[PDB]
């Protein structure tokens, strides 16, 4: 059984509505930015159009095009090397996905795969990304 | 509503500077002892730390997971004080229109004091008559000396104070186990590790616990030159 | 997947509800060709106002062919 | 649909972690959106690109209780535990599960009325009918005779 | 134009044959000016032209219902004299319609 | 649009009347509840039957009217509203290339035919003996 | 404090305030020309001081139009009751509000300053070129209270504007009425100032407008086509006033509201194309007077209609209740006094019977009844029945029967006899006359005298 | 919303009263004088209280 609850929106002028207490949980734990992150799925059509305002981006696009990846765009900027942990990381998601999916009702416990290759996680809190806004040319040339 | 203007930032969250310094004695307020600020950083201190630790969410029931993350169950006393709330709210700007009042159910004028101006148009179609102004008094059913429709005064009060959403959070809500500060530390070690901060409330609340400054860049977080 | 370029998608239709907002019927959308029969017009009036000078003050001089009670006799 | 299409309210990250938009001066940081797409990349196509929401995965089973709890719920947790639900998806499933505050006329108090003065309602109301009668008539007694 | 509300003949029928037309003095009372007592300060003196609001009066009818003062306009619904700040909660406008939604009942 | 209209053009506090199209109707509807069918006698009012967030359609077009103000990214419109916007400054600058390609030349022209031969080229040349160049705007004489 | 607040109910009560004050001046004014005009001779202005007639002439129309009628029925009642009418809190603009009535004051200072200081010429309320351009620095004080007038006025109306924006109730009768007013300010006033401001170039900046080959005929066009709807500015809110105190005190709904509103309206558009029927003597051409004495003859239409739609309210009202209150009284009398000054307007509106009567104390007669009466009353009967509301004592009025029908009759003993000389015929803006016309004068005369001792009785 | 306006507030209690040394009520200005002469009469008028009560409005000579 699901009890109702209040939710509120606003600090000064505030407004009250009833909701559901899972649905406010998810609302909560959406708006942890850095915890749960939007992915980017790409395909041939849209990668085509990035190359007409970021050449390297279409060219890293189309590595996580090909292999079939929903990729950060921070992590994008980094595919080459990241390319062999996204592909274990693919992996690992897939598995506790058919896991937990596949398991009978009222059966909560935690799936088995190996978090040290999923990223935000408490096994692998990520990488400190520098920043690849730099120029590299000399204009005189 | 319509008549509200645009959304602040804060309407959405509030900066971590607002976040009171003493965490330990935050934690440990009764809500009914909590100002505004205090309450939003109780609630969300306490609601992420549940939120955050995932492997406790599942054996968690909505009962004690609408506690953490300060939700109130609702009841239909509180329903109906909530639903006289906003409707009291929502006429501050629109019109009043609804079915003819009767004996049985008279128009319902909610108010703050003890009187509000109130006007009869009548019935619909041919039985509307010109507006009839009369002063809409507590404690008598009113009766419009031309159409007969019949008008009744609800008040917003409760207890030397009138219905607020705070005052129906701290009436009905109660207090359930005091916040562990373990729990804290505990969810604060799993999603902040070397230089890695995917709690910054928690990096904030447990850095005030530990006296403000022991955390790595907490002080030069702290330090301000305006 | 597949989808559509927003900056050419089609204009979103007004919401059908008790208050329904319909301009299909008007004929205010864009200039008829009532319109442009009154610019042609005044290009025309315009040019022969100057060419023919003379116009405004003609000949009451007239034969007729079949008098002046046949149709073609009026203009 | 208001305000071009712009939101009041939005996100913006930026990548060197000491970086302010009013203090610095220099010409080469890109600031990105919500979802992390670089600015330079232009709305029109980043639109398209379809973003989901990727939860961790020790989440799976605390969002698989809510569903069966909730069978209504289930779809939109099933996506968002495959990796499917868009932000789109994400406002579906907050707005179908909002209800309306309740108000309950059994809970007022009443004016202060007799039961001697609750057993004469009928004839207020038959005294207001041949009142409303008697008024009717008149007018077109009077319109004529003053007409 | 307006003429009144309608009336069905069967809203006409009396439960007993004894029925007639409530005699309810609708004079409110005899008044004059109002009369400030000497020993009242100002806020006192305020208090009593308070108490003095014809728009504060009813009639009560046999069945327990008011029938309040009432006026075309609302000029004669704030205190006279006219206070500082008059309409605090917005005066409310009843209009009514035939229109219901489901939520409201309970079955 | 420039001016601002409570109704259509209300860019101050962005209330739309009715929510978004791609809602389903399940999700949200605009507030219609016209279609009612009629009550049951054995129903009884809880309510207060007044027009307000009591019924549902209203609640969700106030909330969506506030929770709609923060936006992970931006709702392109088409080409259409987009020229719509900026109608007035398009037209404006064309008129600056008409008043500079068109209406300069010929004026040009007719100064300098004036100075030959006394009038401008659209003109009738006098014979009274006045001198001077005359009127220019030979369709209002 | 006084000065500072900005309380839209007591910026009301200064405006009738000062209305009053401003009013003993325009009466006193009043009482010398009648007393001027009691017999033929010199009385109380000399010969050779006879440039002081002209300006009291002058003075007495403009004050008692834009210093103590306008600011009572356009600034009085209305910034009082208007907000409540509308179930407003406030008004919209509230400092503006403030700074109106200041505005008010100090253009009246200057005007009377004006007396004082500079030598006293007249060249009528009408302002008429080239006369007023060639007198004295008193005409151009003059002006600059008219101008100093208009700001006031202007903002003003654009206050009582933006209560479509706010009210939340339904726009009563009297709020239309404000509106229509205010609207018929904003589109006429800014002609206003611009024919004022060429009457000052003439005045101070060497231009020539008025001076021949400058058509001195342009002048009474812009002045008119502000000054008619003047008049119906200083009109229609008094109607909006007998519509609320009619229904109010007899119990009964307003007969034909949207007829009523839309006879204001009405009055409104046709009152913007009417104001030649006050150049009819000029000699402008034939179809042009035709067309301004059709269309001023429409104006009869929907003020006829507003006139009968009063009646019925009256009728059928209950016997039982009390009719000598003096608000009802004077209400009433509204409508018996209001008739008489239009059938007159209508018999003058005929331009050939006009030749005979412009300029004539027939004119006086007319515009008399409706303002010096039938407006005076309109806001009397107003603030009476908003005593309560209102607060003020010290006065016996409310039910004082001898006070009505002494001012009804005495004021009825100074403009009749009024109408009788305009076809003797005694020119306005006289003061001087012949022998044969002193009965009627005299009359009239010993009216005024009357009147004003009447006013005495009220305290 | 919070911290605004408010839109009622409840009056507070009255300045205390004050009594003469020898306890009598001290007594403010009061503009409602008892005129003397001999005239007593008494003037009543059904006045409008509103749409459908009156009030018996009484005029005394005092
Ligand atoms: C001789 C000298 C003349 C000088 C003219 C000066 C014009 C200055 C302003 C020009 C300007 O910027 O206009 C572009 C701009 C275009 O507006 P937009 O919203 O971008 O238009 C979108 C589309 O055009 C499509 O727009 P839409 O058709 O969907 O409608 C939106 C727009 C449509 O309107 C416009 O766009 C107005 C354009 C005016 C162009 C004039 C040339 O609405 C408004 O902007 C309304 C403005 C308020 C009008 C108030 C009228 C008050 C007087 C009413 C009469 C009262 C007396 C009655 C007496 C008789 C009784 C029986 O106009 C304005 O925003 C200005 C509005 C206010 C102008 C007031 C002028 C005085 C009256
Ligand atoms: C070497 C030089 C280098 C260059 C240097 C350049 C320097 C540049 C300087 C530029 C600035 C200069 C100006 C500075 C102005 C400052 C304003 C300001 O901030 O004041 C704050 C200041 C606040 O004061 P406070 O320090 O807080 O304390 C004030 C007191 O506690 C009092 O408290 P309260 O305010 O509550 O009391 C006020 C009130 C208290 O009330 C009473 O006195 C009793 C109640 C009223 C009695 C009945 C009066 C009649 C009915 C009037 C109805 C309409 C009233 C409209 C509203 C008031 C309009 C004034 O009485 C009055 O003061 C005036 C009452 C009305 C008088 C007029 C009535 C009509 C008489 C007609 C007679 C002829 C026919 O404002 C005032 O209270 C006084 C303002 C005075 C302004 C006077 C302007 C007069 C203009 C007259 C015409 C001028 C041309 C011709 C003159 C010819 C003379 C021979
Ligand atoms: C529009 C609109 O949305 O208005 C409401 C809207 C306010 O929104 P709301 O919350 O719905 O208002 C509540 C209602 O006020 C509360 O109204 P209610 O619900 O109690 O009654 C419903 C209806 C009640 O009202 C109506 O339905 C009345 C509609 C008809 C008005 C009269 C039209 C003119 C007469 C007919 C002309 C026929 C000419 C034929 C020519 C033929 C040629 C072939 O409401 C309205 O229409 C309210 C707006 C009334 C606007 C009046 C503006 C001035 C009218 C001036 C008339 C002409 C004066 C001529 C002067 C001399 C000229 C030489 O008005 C405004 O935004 C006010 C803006 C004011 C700007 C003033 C400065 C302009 C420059
Ligand atoms: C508020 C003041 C006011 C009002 C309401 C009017 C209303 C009218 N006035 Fe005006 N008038 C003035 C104030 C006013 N006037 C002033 C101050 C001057 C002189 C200014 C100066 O020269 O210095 C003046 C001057 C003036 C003249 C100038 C005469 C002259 O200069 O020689 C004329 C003539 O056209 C005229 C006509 C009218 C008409 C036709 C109406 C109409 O509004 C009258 C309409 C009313 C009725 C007609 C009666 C009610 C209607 C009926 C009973 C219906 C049945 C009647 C018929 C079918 C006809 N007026
Ligand atoms: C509304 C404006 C108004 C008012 C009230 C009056 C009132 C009076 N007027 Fe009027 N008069 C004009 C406007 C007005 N007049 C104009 C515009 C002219 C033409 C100017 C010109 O020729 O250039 C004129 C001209 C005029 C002349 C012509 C002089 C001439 O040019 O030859 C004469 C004398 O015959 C005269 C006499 C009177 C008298 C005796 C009264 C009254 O005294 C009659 C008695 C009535 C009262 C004494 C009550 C008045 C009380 C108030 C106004 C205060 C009201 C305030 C509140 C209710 C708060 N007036
Ligand atoms: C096989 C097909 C080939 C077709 C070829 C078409 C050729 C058409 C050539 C058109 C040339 C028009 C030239 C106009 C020159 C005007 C110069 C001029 O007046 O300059 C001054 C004048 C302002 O003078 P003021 O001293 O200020 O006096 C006026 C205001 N007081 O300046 C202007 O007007 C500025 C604008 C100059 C516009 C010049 C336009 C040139 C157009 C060239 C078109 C060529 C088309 C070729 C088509 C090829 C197709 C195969
Ligand atoms: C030789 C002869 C020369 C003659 C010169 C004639 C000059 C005529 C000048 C007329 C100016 C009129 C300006 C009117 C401005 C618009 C008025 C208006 O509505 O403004 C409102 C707005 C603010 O509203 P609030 O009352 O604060 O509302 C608070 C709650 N929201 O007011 C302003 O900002 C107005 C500021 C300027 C003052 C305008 C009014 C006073 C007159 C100023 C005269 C200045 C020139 C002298
Ligand atoms: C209110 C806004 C609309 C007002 C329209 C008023 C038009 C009235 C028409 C009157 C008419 O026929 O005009 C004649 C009359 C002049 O007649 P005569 O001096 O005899 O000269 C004729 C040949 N020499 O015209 C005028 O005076 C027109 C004055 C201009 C009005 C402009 C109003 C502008 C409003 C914005
Ligand atoms: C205050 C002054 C304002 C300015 C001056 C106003 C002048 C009068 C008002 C004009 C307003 C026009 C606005 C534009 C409307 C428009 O284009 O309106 C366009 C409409 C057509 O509408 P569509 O765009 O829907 O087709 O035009 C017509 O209805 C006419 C169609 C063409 C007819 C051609 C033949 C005409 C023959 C005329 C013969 C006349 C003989 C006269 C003998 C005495
Ligand atoms: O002026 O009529
Ligand atoms: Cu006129
Ligand atoms: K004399
Ligand atoms: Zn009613």
């Amino acid at each position: 059984q699901v009890p109702d609850v209040f939710a509120t929106f606003g600090w000064e002028r505030r407004l009250t509505v009833i909701h559901h207490p899972g649905v406010m949980a998810i609302s909560k734990l959406l708006d942890q930015r850095t915890v749960v992150k939007p992915r980017a799925t790409f395909n041939q059509e849209l990668v085509e159009e990035i190359g007409d305002y970021d050449e390297d981006l279409q060219r890293k696009a189309q590595v996580a095009l090909d292999n079939g990846l929903a990729i950060e765009w921070r992590v994008l900027d980094f595919i080459d090397d990241e390319l062999p942990r996204l592909l274990a990381e693919k992996r690992e998601i897939e598995k506790a996905r058919e896991q937990v999916m596949s398991k009978a009702p009222g059966d909560y416990t935690q799936p088995v795969f190996d978090s040290s290759v999923v990223v935000p996680t408490p096994a692998n809190l990520g990488r400190n990304y520098p920043t690849l806004n730099l120029p590299s040319g000399d204009p005189t040339e | 509503y319509r008549h509200w203007h645009r959304m602040s930032e804060d309407d959405w969250a509030l900066p971590l500077d607002s976040m009171p310094e003493d965490v330990k004695t935050l934690m440990a307020t009764p809500q009914t002892e909590r100002g505004f600020v205090e309450d939003y950083w109780y609630n969300r201190i306490r609601g992420e730390a549940t939120l955050l630790d995932p492997e406790a969410l599942p054996s968690k029931s909505y009962i004690a997971l609408a506690r953490d993350m300060g939700l109130q169950i609702v009841d239909e006393p509180s329903s109906h004080m909530m639903g006289l709330i906003e409707l009291y709210e929502y006429l501050r700007g629109a019109s009043f229109v609804g079915p003819f009042g009767t004996i049985e159910n008279p128009v319902l004028v909610p108010a703050v004091g003890q009187e509000r101006v109130v006007a009869c148009t009548g019935g619909v179609g041919d039985e509307e008559h010109f507006t009839l102004w009369f002063r809409c008094r507590e404690g008598f059913m009113y009766r419009c000396g031309e159409c007969d429709q019949i008008f009744m005064l609800v008040r917003l009060y409760y207890e030397d104070r009138y219905w607020t959403q705070t005052l129906v959070r701290d009436t009905f809500m109660s207090d359930g186990d005091m916040f562990d500060l373990k729990t804290l530390e505990r969810v604060h070690k799993m999603w902040n590790k070397d230089e890695m901060v995917r709690w910054e409330v928690g990096y904030w609340a447990q850095d005030y616990v530990l006296g403000k400054g022991v955390l790595p860049g907490m002080v030069e977080e702290h330090t301000r030159v305006n | 997947y597949k989808t559509e370029n927003p900056l050419y998608k089609d204009d979103e239709p007004f919401a059908k509800t008790c208050h329904t907002f319909d301009y299909t019927r008007e004929g205010t959308e864009k200039n008829g060709l009532g319109y442009y029969c009154l610019m042609g017009l005044w290009a025309s009036i315009f040019i022969w106002d100057s060419l023919y000078t003379g116009a405004t003050m003609p000949t009451g001089v007239h034969r007729y062919v079949w008098g002046p009670y046949f149709p073609t006799a009026w203009f | 649909a208001y305000n071009g299409g712009y939101p009041f309210h939005y996100v913006v990250q930026y990548d060197d972690p000491n970086y302010d938009c009013e203090a610095d001066f220099e010409f080469e940081e890109i600031p990105r959106d919500e979802f992390g797409v670089p600015a330079h990349i232009p709305p029109e196509l980043s639109t398209q690109i379809r973003h989901t929401y990727y939860v961790p995965p020790q989440y799976y089973p605390f969002l698989k209780k809510l569903g069966e709890d909730t069978p209504e719920l289930k779809p939109y947790t099933d996506k968002l535990i495959m990796g499917d639900m868009t932000y789109d998806d994400y406002e579906e499933m907050f707005y179908k599960f909002a209800k309306p505050l309740k108000i309950y006329r059994s809970r007022l108090p009443l004016p202060y009325r007799t039961d001697e003065e609750i057993s004469q309602e009928k004839y207020v109301n038959w005294c207001g009918r041949w009142y409303s009668y008697r008024q009717r008539l008149q007018g077109d007694y009077y319109s004529r005779h003053y007409f | 134009i307006y003429e009144g509300q309608t009336v069905q003949e069967s809203e006409l029928i009396p439960q007993e044959d004894d029925w007639v037309i409530e005699e309810t003095n609708f004079c409110l009372g005899r008044n004059c000016y109002v009369r400030f007592r000497e020993e009242d300060d100002l806020a006192r003196r305020a208090l009593h032209q308070m108490d003095s609001q014809l728009n504060k009066m009813h009639t009560r009818l046999r069945d327990g219902t008011v029938i309040p003062y009432m006026s075309f306009h609302p000029d004669e619904m704030v205190d006279r004299p006219a206070p500082i700040h008059t309409f605090s909660e917005k005066p409310l406008l009843k209009w009514t319609w035939d229109e219901t939604y489901e939520e409201a009942y309970d079955d | 649009k420039h001016f601002f209209t409570d109704g259509a053009n209300d860019y101050v506090t962005g209330w739309e009347n009715t929510p978004p199209l791609k809602f389903p109707a399940s999700v949200m509807k605009p507030c219609d509840y016209s279609m009612t069918k009629p009550i049951p006698k054995h129903w009884k009012l809880r309510g207060s039957g007044i027009h307000g967030p009591e019924n549902t359609d209203l609640m969700k077009l106030v909330l969506w009217n506030r929770l709609k103000q923060k936006r992970p990214q931006r709702e392109v419109p088409n080409i259409n509203y987009l020229k719509d916007s900026i109608r007035l400054e398009l037209s404006v600058n064309w008129w600056l290339m008409s008043c500079i390609f068109l209406w300069g030349p010929w004026l040009h022209w007719g100064q300098e035919y004036q100075k030959v031969h006394e009038q401008p080229p659209w003109a009738m040349k006098r014979i009274d003996g006045l001198r001077g160049e005359g009127y220019f705007t030979w369709f209002l004489e | 404090f006084y000065i500072l607040v900005n309380n839209n109910k007591r910026i009301g009560i200064y405006y009738i305030k000062l209305s009053i004050i401003i009013g003993i001046l325009g009466i006193v004014l009043s009482y010398i020309i009648r007393v001027e005009l009691y017999n033929s001779g010199n009385r109380i202005i000399k010969y050779d001081n006879v440039n002081y007639y002209n300006m009291v002439i002058t003075l007495h129309g403009l004050l008692m139009i834009f210093y103590i009628i306008m600011p009572g029925l356009y600034g009085g009642i209305p910034l009082y009751i208007l907000p409540i009418l509308s179930v407003i809190t406030d008004i919209v603009l509230p400092r503006i509000n403030n700074i109106s009535i200041i505005i008010v004051l100090i253009s009246y200072i200057v005007v009377i300053n004006s007396i004082v200081i500079e030598y006293n010429i007249g060249t009528g309320w009408t302002l008429y070129p080239p006369l007023s351009i060639i007198g004295t620095v008193i005409v151009n004080m003059i002006l600059y209270g008219l101008i100093i007038i208009g700001i006031s006025s202007i903002i003003s109306a654009i206050n009582f504007m933006n209560i479509l924006i706010v009210i939340d109730g339904i726009i009563y009768v009297y709020i239309w009425s404000i509106i229509i007013t205010s609207v018929l300010l904003i589109i006429s006033l800014p002609i206003l100032n611009g024919i004022l401001l060429m009457i000052l170039s003439d005045i101070y900046f060497n231009s020539i407008y008025f001076i021949l080959n400058g058509d001195v005929v342009l002048y009474q066009h812009l002045f008119w086509y502000f000054g008619h709807p003047e008049v119906y500015i200083l009109i229609l809110p008094a109607f909006g006033i007998i519509s609320i105190i009619l229904s109010v005190l007899n119990n009964k709904i307003i007969f034909g509201m949207k007829s009523m509103i839309l006879a204001i309206i009405m009055i409104s558009i046709l009152g913007s194309i009417v104001w030649a029927h006050h150049i009819y003597t000029v000699g402008l051409e034939l179809d042009t007077k035709i067309y301004f004495n059709n269309l001023t003859l429409i104006i009869s239409i929907p003020t006829g209609n507003k006139i009968y739609n009063w009646i019925i309210l009256y009728i059928g009202s209950y016997n039982i209740l009390y009719n000598g209150y003096q608000s009802l009284i004077f209400s009433i009398m509204f409508i018996i006094i209001f008739i008489i000054g239009g059938i007159t307007g209508i018999i003058i509106s005929i331009d050939i019977i006009d030749i005979g009567l412009h300029d004539t104390y027939y004119i006086v007669s007319h515009f008399h009844y409706i303002l010096s009466i039938g407006a005076v009353i309109s806001l009397l009967a107003g603030i009476l029945l908003l005593k309560d509301i209102i607060g003020y004592y010290n006065v016996i009025i409310k039910i004082n029967k001898y006070f009505g029908l002494l001012l009804f009759i005495n004021i009825n003993i100074i403009f009749t006899p009024q109408f009788i000389i305009g076809f003797n015929v005694m020119p306005r803006r006289i003061l001087e006359y012949s022998d044969n016309i002193i009965v009627w004068n005299l009359i009239s005369s010993i009216g005024s005298i009357s009147t004003i001792l009447i006013l005495l009785s009220i305290f | 919303r919070i911290g605004g306006p408010p839109v009622f507030m409840q009056f507070p209690p009255p300045p205390p009263k004050e009594y003469l040394a020898d306890g009598t009520p001290k007594t403010y200005p009061l503009h409602q004088p008892v005129f003397d002469h001999g005239y007593t009469w008494e003037h009543w008028y059904m006045t409008n209280a509103g749409v459908f009560h009156t009030v018996y409005y009484g005029e005394f000579a005092k």
